[PDB]
């Protein structure tokens, strides 16, 4: 059993440019662990599998959250610290192109369809229960949990938005964009770490 | 991954 109401509760319970990004990412990594523990059955997985899932998905999980948070922000991203990233400072971080992708592929599309917080939480739970994460003890157990999430998501969408029969697939079809945006964001974060622009001795550094 | 492993418990 995977009730969308508990997934919404998890969302509601928790919610220089490189330095601002890195500090906000470190802060939200701690929040992300609290969020995942509130997703039904996540904390029942073997501990080593929980570690693997969060290491595989933390980048997409944070992107999804700051993108949804930014749907009322004019041409920018509201970080969890309350600071903004706008196009100028994104270019200053060398991340202008990916910044534009976040706005056109994630923020604006979330705004257009008015993605709600249950929907965001369920998309994030699907990302969390990624059965392709390397080294899982039983990948199919994670696939089983993923399938219970998107079953619950679809029923929620069909009940709340029955006049939008395509809405469930429309939500799922933002996940490829989230995946490639998350890959490009991570490549920059690795670069920041390699050149010594990241705060040392952080949760963030362990994730990298 | 000592930090993640700990916070999860
Ligand atoms: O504040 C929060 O909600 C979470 C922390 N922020 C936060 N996290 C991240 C995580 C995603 C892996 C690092 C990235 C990020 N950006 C902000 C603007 C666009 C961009 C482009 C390239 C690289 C990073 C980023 N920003």
């Amino acid at each position: 059993d995977m009730p969308v109401e508990r997934i919404l509760e998890a969302e509601l319970a928790v919610e220089d440019p490189v330095t601002n990004i890195c500090q906000a990412a470190d802060k939200q990594l701690f929040t992300l662990v609290e969020w995942a523990k509130r997703i039904p059955h996540f904390s029942e997985l073997p501990l080593d599998d929980q570690v693997i899932l969060l290491r595989a998905g933390w980048n997409e999980l944070l992107i999804a959250s700051f993108s949804h948070r930014s749907i009322a922000v004019k041409d920018g991203i509201l970080l969890a610290t309350g600071l903004h990233v706008h196009r100028n400072s994104a270019h200053s971080a060398g991340v202008g192109a990916i910044f534009d992708r976040v706005l056109t592929e994630l923020v604006s599309k979330m705004r257009d369809m008015q993605m709600d917080k249950t929907e965001l939480g369920c998309l994030r739970a699907i990302v969390l229960f990624n059965p392709d994460s390397k080294g899982l003890s039983n990948p199919a157990e994670v696939e089983a949990l993923r399938e219970k999430v998107y079953a619950s998501l679809e029923a929620y969408c069909k009940h709340k938005y029955p006049e939008q029969p395509g809405r469930f697939a429309k939500l799922l079809l933002r996940l490829p964009a989230l995946r490639s945006i998350g890959l490009k964001c991570l490549e920059h974060l690795f670069f920041f770490k390699l050149i010594g622009d990241t705060p040392i001795d952080t949760f963030l550094m362990e994730m990298l | 991954h000592k930090i993640l492993h700990r916070l999860l418990q």
